[PDB]
């Protein structure tokens, strides 16, 4: 049973680094990605990285958040930089082979559980 | 000494202009030493051939008067002297050898005669008329002419020793055997003009002994396998059926393998008529017991085993008298 | 700055189209070969791959110098601006000069004009193999190289050392599956041609095929098929569907194993020593069913022997076949494996 | 005889700019095509391609290459084609192609004293024609070759076939082992890409597959295996190890015929119409084996409960050759 | 003569060894792709072939001119004299830049220096495949390109149009046997290599394998061999040689189908969805032969029922059960198998 | 801004000799290497090689290319690499290799103001491996890439991996279908020849073969065909046609398993671990058919001069002996 167990911060004013350790399946050939869901039920793409170390970013986040995978430890790491208070949401860790994908949430058939990242002003 | 001679021959020499461009056609004497005739690809209708090609032609622009009397040179002068555009007309793949240096060669005498030889392997083309397979014979041609220069500009001609054949024992002729050698001179008429085409014909018979021990020996000895059933008891209906229908199964296996060695032609070869009639005698053996089991048990016929023990070895051996005489000898 | 002015003086008035000592002497090219990997011998194509460092040294009088260095190592740009002997392989089919990441060549000039020119080649040479003793056969695959344009009276090839010590193979780069590289034998020769007489350096690599693949793939399935057909002599004589299935199947298997054994070999039109083995092993298989056709012609009863009327005997020719047919197959294996394990 | 010819050829190449077509600022140039086919080497259904070896010629005029005083059509060495403008014609179907280079690169330049220049190539190409194998091996394909310029639009270059019926010669002298060339067509048209409108010539060959290979290798063994499945109706129903062993051997053979005919063919997701036949002949084999189990269940399972065993055999001896004759009647009149 | 000195003036003070604005600003190179034939997708090498008209547009300041022509449609030799961006393919294995009959490259120069440079390419690119649902799987095959030597601070790639309309696949040029191109997705990314950050353009071709060939050659022989092995339940129990020849041979048939259908695939370690079907269909054929061994163990006689009727063998309860059970359980398994994987 | 940069590069190569090693009489030049591996395409046991695609990069310092005033790193076109000195590094394992040429020849020249120059190549090479397949398919392999200079000895050139053990990257990203890269090593050593002592670097992988392909295709039917040869011990001795036909069919299936697996594998002269198993299961298959001929000879041949006890014995013994055979086999090679 594949468990994308997440970790990282959940209370921040300051940078942050949300991590996602995988278990049960090697995701080297797969694509591991980061998502955002605000209160309002909107899964939003944040970042993704291909097997060939190619970083795909969303339009509102291109330049702020940096993705970095570790192919030996089978993990993906989102580096949170310049956290505006509008980024207070639940960050999900996805891992898929993207079919009609890399921006569509329905192309990732393995999921994290979520992390309430709260930015307080 | 010789550096003075070589730079004088190239002083004002234009390698794009044919010698005697407005006088007469350039007579070129060709020679060919066939090193090896490689694997005759029956499926692709190719054959690989390794030949050393040599050409002599007079060139008045390369005359000198000195004591050196011959200029024996590398391939470095070939790119500075007019070389004929000889192409192999039926070559599917042809490669010159470039290891270690370019394997080209150039002599220049003092009267202007230029010798030029190079090493070439040619995956040439010959349409194998595979009637009477594998008992046939072919004459696979090797043809060459000039490419851009017509009959009015370059005329080829054979020397005294036209094609010199090597040892013939170090060749990769497996199913074939070099029996003859024939040359000709013809003039084709394409759209560009009349071209003098040299042609060398390699007569190749068959070393037949491969397909004997691969199709003929398995097909005969399995026709004899069906003949075992006639000496086996009449009321052994599981054994006689297993003799019949399983012998058909390995006839279908042998029929596929014989067609695999030859290309996918549509007509019937001498290989095909043998395998199909050997399939008929295996087909007829099971139908013989089907009539014998039905007429006797399920209701002459009671001696039809005794008739089939004599007639079916007779009909197969009389078929071999028709087959092996008329396809080999006549 | 200094060595730039040296190398320009070597190429002023130099002619890379003329032989060193053109009218004076005969060029003496000393050769050497370091075989890195005697690669896989192709049986169907009758070739063999060999990966070498072909080394050839000669003396050019025009390339003398006096400078700070005795032997200046060079990039191989200048190897194309200097006469190199046109050595070609007499039996090479389609060989490769490696060009990764540069042309793998080196030109070294000494101050007396002696040139050292080596190059890494992958020679796919032609080895004529007589496969009459297949697979217990030995071969001698040749490398023949000489000049192409220059005759005996103009260039002479030699070996740099004693000749048997020149062609040296690596101790770990074998790269062979079926063959034992049992050393080599070098020899010099002269090949007369319609254009002249040329000096030819020959090198015969003596090979011997390892038997152990064809034993476990052809000989052991064929021997255990002949034994399988001879299982049927220890049955009764009335089980006609039982002994027929032994008879027909072992003919099918020996038909299948005869076809599968030619496929590791080119299509030469004669009988190899493996083909003589299968043809005799097919004879012991096919005679076992002719034995059963003889027994079933003599059975005279349809019912077998009950454990408790007259019954049927144990078919006295079956007792002779139990003795003779494992014996004559055992005698044939003594004749076969002692004749062909000597050639 | 030679000195005057050298002066005129070196005058034409002096100041000649090969980066400019003839009439670079003016009208488009006409380039006429002329193809002489050597042979069609192989037409592989697996790779969906065909190999074409042909002599490929191009006439156009060039007023920069006009000379006087020489009545001869000057045939030059092929190295002058590196010093002349030649059209950048490409083949859209082309997978892999090469100009032959023995003993020289097979080019020709034949200048004419009015500016016309012949450029002739000897090209072996491997062009890609996709095949609809829903009627295999009773089908007809066609395969095209799309001659088109690359860098020059229809406002810079024009193509035509020289003698638009007799431009391509040597088609009737092509021997193909599986195929019979019915006809060939020459189409001159224009295509429009995003960059511009380009001139295109297409050479197409409607190939008809000869079927003599497949009767003797696929059909006639499939016929005679299916007829030998019918021998177990003239065998008594008590022979359980005979009628079963005949049918079980017969369902093996139709399986092993399918194994060779999936190896030699590409992986296409439909019934190739030789599989309309082989799956159909597999049914006549499989229903002959279901016939004995219908016999074996009635005599031994519905037997003591008291419906004619001999009548079922006598029915199948008439129906199954009659139904297999109607199967070949529908099959060989639909696909032929 | 007029147009020659225009081109010679452009090449006087021009250096093709350095980027336009090497010390001033970045170089935007707008890219366009016209896919002609999306060629055959090799399963065993895990790759795919694609033929394109790879188009590149960028502004070069040094190639400004004023002449009669507004645009210069020039030869491909001048393209080897002008700075061309070193675009390579991040997943190309062995790709061909065509040059029949001339190098298939066009160079068009407008009068403000905006260059148009297209070239015809056959690309054999790598496609990572996840064959856990073979043959009923679908996967995306990327086509990823960027600059080789020039980083984000030097050369930035863009698309000429909206990226959904910047890669156009031709209609007639399909050139696919098994798969079915459902559409493409165009995106753009950034690498972190050991030499810097490179702008990477990306096209994802979304394929779905048609299962028509793999039903015919594998599934229908595997289904009908299970249908074979259940016919011997309807034969009588006294035909001991007839059912033994019947049962073991269908095991040999399923053995042949197992090793032959595995060959038409890569050598991955996991079990594909076809291999789940062959293993269970082998188990129905395996259990049908063990069913007869239980029938043979309780036969208790050796002779069968003559038609005129001594005591005889009743039709066994385990045979009358397996006439009902084993055809039903194979039909239930096909409802489980074909609804699990076609729903994905 | 831009024309000064052209003027700088035009006089770096003014009087540049590409035939001279840097400091041609002085110290040897130090060439540092850095490999970014894209993929490993195929690992062939028949051809005894592997295909490696990599970003092969070389740093060295050349004082003749030192510029001043320009603060940036001169990223030049790939055609200037034909006008510089580059090392002649080769591979001894190299069967057939090529630098990629689409859309250009994938070279890079990145000059630095102190004279340091990067020369990067994208190389797909086919390097050879002689494989020890005596434990096939339960084995570990060792494939090596042997980088070495060709014409410059250790007094002319020196090699070192740049970054220590973090020189070769991209190894963790490689997902092979039937192998598993356990460990890679970086070895630097000098290799002597008759011409001189040349420096050599060595990238070397450890390939542990995944076995799930052969459990599906080779081991599981060879178990189950051997088990179905044991049905004849639950069949009476009177059924001669039944017990022979399942014994004939099980020696046919082990033949067809062996013939389908000899077409896959090369011409190895030894006996593999899978050949020990297929010939091992063939014994238990062939002894099951010799067993009936032992039974048939006792009852019907030596009749008038037990039959149930031999079958009842072998119902337990042959499953026990074959399960003992797998216990010896799967603990030796694993
Ligand atoms: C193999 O299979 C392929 C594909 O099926 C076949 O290829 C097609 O062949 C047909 C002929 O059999 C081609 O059609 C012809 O095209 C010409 C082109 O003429 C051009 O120039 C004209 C001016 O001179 C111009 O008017 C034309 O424009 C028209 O046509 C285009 C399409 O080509 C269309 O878009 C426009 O709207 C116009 O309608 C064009 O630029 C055309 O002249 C032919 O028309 C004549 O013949 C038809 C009868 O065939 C007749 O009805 C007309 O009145 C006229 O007399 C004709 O349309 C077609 O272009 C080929 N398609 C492709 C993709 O190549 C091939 O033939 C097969 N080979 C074999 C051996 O079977
Ligand atoms: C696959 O197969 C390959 C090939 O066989 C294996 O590669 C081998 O790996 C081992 C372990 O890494 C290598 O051994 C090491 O070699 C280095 C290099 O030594 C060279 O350079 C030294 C200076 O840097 C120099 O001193 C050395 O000279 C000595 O060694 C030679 C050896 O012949 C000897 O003749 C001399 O007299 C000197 O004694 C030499 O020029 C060396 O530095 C290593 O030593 C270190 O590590 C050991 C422990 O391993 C430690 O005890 C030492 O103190 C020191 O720290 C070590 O000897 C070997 O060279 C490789 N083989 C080849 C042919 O290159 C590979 O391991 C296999 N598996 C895998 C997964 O790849
Ligand atoms: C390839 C083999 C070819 C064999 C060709 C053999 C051709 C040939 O002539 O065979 C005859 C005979 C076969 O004898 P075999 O034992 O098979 O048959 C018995 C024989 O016929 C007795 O005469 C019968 O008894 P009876 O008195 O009539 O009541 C007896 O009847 P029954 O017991 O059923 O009631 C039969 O079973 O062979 C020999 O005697 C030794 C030959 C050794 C040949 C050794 C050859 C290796
Ligand atoms: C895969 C199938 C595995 C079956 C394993 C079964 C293991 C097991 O224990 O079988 C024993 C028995 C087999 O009975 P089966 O019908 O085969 O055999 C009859 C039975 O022995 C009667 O008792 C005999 O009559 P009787 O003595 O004179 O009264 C009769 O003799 P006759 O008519 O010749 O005179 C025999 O034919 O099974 C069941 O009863 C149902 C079990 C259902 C089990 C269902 C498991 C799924």
């Amino acid at each position: 049973q594949v468990q994308l167990q997440e970790s990282g911060g959940g209370l921040v004013q300051g940078s942050l680094r949300v991590s996602c350790a995988a278990s049960g399946r090697t995701f080297t050939t797969y694509i591991m990605a980061w998502f955002r869901q605000a209160p309002g039920k909107e899964r939003e793409f944040l970042a993704a990285m291909d097997q060939g170390r190619i970083q795909y970013y969303g339009d509102s986040v291109r330049g702020r958040f940096t993705i970095s995978r570790d192919y030996a430890k089978n993990s993906v790491d989102l580096q949170l930089d310049g956290l505006r208070p509008e980024d207070t949401a639940v960050y999900y860790c996805a891992a898929g082979a993207g079919f009609w994908g890399l921006r569509t949430a329905s192309s990732y058939h393995y999921w994290g559980q979520g992390t309430q990242v709260t930015v307080s002003s | 000494d010789v550096t003075v001679i070589l730079n004088n021959l190239l002083e004002g020499y234009d390698n794009k202009l044919r010698p005697d461009i407005g006088v007469k056609p350039t007579l070129i004497h060709t020679d060919m030493y066939v090193n090896s005739i490689g694997p005759v690809n029956a499926i692709n209708m190719e054959y690989t051939i390794d030949i050393f090609f040599a050409q002599t032609w007079y060139d008045r622009r390369l005359k000198f008067n000195s004591t050196i009397k011959v200029l024996r040179l590398n391939s470095n002068m070939v790119g500075k002297i007019w070389i004929p555009d000889t192409f192999f007309r039926n070559s599917k793949k042809a490669d010159a050898h470039w290891i270690t240096t370019p394997n080209r060669m150039l002599r220049i005498w003092n009267d202007g005669r230029v010798l030029y030889t190079l090493r070439l392997t040619i995956d040439a083309e010959c349409q194998l008329q595979l009637h009477n397979f594998p008992m046939d014979e072919h004459s696979c041609p090797l043809e060459f002419s000039s490419y851009g220069y017509p009959r009015e500009e370059i005329v080829y001609q054979w020397k005294r020793s036209s094609v010199e054949v090597g040892d013939t024992r170090s060749w990769r002729l497996y199913q074939f055997s070099f029996v003859g050698l024939r040359n000709t001179t013809e003039v084709v008429k394409t759209t560009s003009g009349d071209y003098v085409v040299m042609s060398v014909y390699f007569d190749l018979s068959r070393r037949m002994g491969y397909f004997t021990i691969q199709t003929y020996i398995p097909c005969t000895l399995i026709v004899v396998l069906s003949w075992v059933s006639f000496w086996i008891n009449k009321d052994a209906v599981p054994a006689r059926t297993s003799l019949g229908i399983t012998t058909v199964l390995t006839m279908t296996t042998l029929s596929t393998i014989a067609r695999k060695s030859l290309p996918k032609v549509s007509y019937v070869t001498a290989m095909d008529l043998f395998v199909s009639v050997c399939f008929i005698f295996v087909f007829s053996a099971l139908v013989e017991y089907g009539t014998l089991h039905y007429f006797v048990s399920n209701r002459r016929i009671a001696k039809m085993d005794s008739y089939a023990r004599i007639f079916f070895p007779t009909a197969f051996c009389l078929f071999n008298l028709v087959y092996w005489v008329s396809y080999l000898y006549l | 700055t200094v060595f730039t002015r040296i190398l320009d003086r070597l190429l002023d008035g130099y002619d890379n189209r003329l032989r060193p000592g053109l009218g004076e002497r005969v060029t003496e090219v000393k050769t050497d070969i370091f075989v890195t990997s005697f690669g896989p011998v192709s049986d169907h194509d009758m070739e063999y791959t060999i990966d070498v460092f072909f080394r050839q040294s000669w003396k050019d009088e025009r390339l003398k110098f006096k400078g700070p260095m005795t032997v200046l190592r060079l990039n191989n740009l200048m190897a194309s601006k200097i006469w190199t002997p046109d050595t070609f392989f007499h039996n090479g089919k389609k060989s490769v000069a490696h060009n990764m990441t540069m042309p793998n060549k080196l030109l070294r000039i000494t101050e007396d004009g002696t040139l050292l020119y080596t190059m890494r080649l992958t020679v796919r040479a032609e080895c004529p193999m007589h496969l009459e003793d297949f697979p217990m056969d030995a071969h001698a695959c040749p490398l023949k190289f000489g000049s192409y344009a220059y005759t005996r009276a103009e260039v002479v090839y030699e070996w740099t050392r004693e000749p048997a010590r020149s062609v040296v193979v690596a101790e770990d780069g074998s790269r062979l599956n079926q063959y034992d590289l049992l050393g080599q034998t070098v020899d010099s020769g002269i090949v007369q041609s319609s254009t002249g007489e040329y000096v030819v350096m020959t090198t015969h690599f003596h090979l011997k095929r390892k038997i152990g693949y064809f034993v476990i793939q052809t000989y052991l399935p064929c021997i255990m098929t002949v034994i399988l057909s001879q299982v049927s002599f220890w049955l009764n004589r009335e089980s006609v569907p039982a002994r027929t299935v032994f008879g027909v199947t072992t003919v099918l298997t020996m038909t299948t194993l005869s076809i599968s054994a030619r496929n590791s070999l080119p299509k030469v039109a004669y009988a190899t020593a493996m083909d003589w083995f299968i043809a005799v092993c097919y004879a012991f298989v096919f005679s076992a069913l002719i034995e059963f056709a003889t027994v079933n012609y003599f059975t005279k009863r349809g019912y077998a022997w009950d454990g408790k009327k007259t019954f049927n005997s144990v078919s006295k020719i079956d007792r002779l076949s139990r003795i003779a047919f494992p014996l004559l197959f055992g005698i044939f294996n003594l004749v076969y494996w002692a004749t062909y394990l000597n050639r | 005889n030679m000195s005057f010819v050298k002066e005129t050829v070196d005058k034409l190449l002096k100041g000649y700019d090969i980066r400019l077509r003839p009439d670079f600022g003016g009208p488009p140039v006409c380039v006429g095509m002329n193809i002489d086919i050597a042979s069609i080497d192989m037409v592989s259904e697996v790779n969906m391609d065909y190999t074409l070896t042909m002599y490929f010629q191009q006439y156009w005029r060039d007023k920069r290459l006009a000379y006087s005083g020489i009545p001869l059509n000057l045939t030059l060495d092929n190295r002058v084609a590196d010093q002349l403008w030649v059209p950048d014609t490409y083949f859209l179907n082309d997978k892999k192609s090469f100009v032959h280079g023995v003993t020289v690169k097979n080019r020709m330049i034949r200048l004419h004293p009015d500016g016309t220049v012949l450029y002739g190539l000897r090209i072996t190409t491997t062009a890609a024609c996709m095949m609809d194998l829903r009627r295999y091996p009773l089908d007809e394909q066609n395969c095209t070759l799309e001659i088109e310029s690359y860098g020059y639009t229809t406002d810079d270059i024009e193509f035509y076939w020289r003698g638009g019926d007799k431009a391509v010669t040597g088609v009737e002298r092509i021997e193909l082992p599986q195929f019979s060339i019915v006809e060939h067509r020459l189409v001159s048209r224009n295509v429009v890409f995003a960059t511009g409108a380009y001139p295109r010539l297409s050479l197409s060959f409607r190939l008809k597959r000869n079927i003599g290979y497949f009767i003797l290798q696929t059909y006639m063994p499939s016929i005679l295996i299916t007829i030998l499945s019918w021998v177990s109706f003239w065998i008594n129903y008590d022979a359980s190890a005979a009628r079963v062993a005949l049918g079980i051997t017969t369902v093996l053979t139709m399986t092993t015929i399918n194994t060779h005919l999936r190896e030699t063919l590409p992986k296409i997701p439909y019934v190739k119409a030789i599989d309309m036949y082989l799956m159909g002949c597999f049914v006549f084999v499989f229903l002959a084996l279901l016939e004995y189990a219908f016999v074996n269940y009635i005599f031994f399972g519905r037997g003591p409960q008291r419906t004619d065993v001999n009548a079922i055999d006598r029915w199948s001896r008439i129906v199954f050759p009659f139904t297999f004759s109607l199967f070949n009647l529908v099959y060989w009149l639909y696909y032929v």
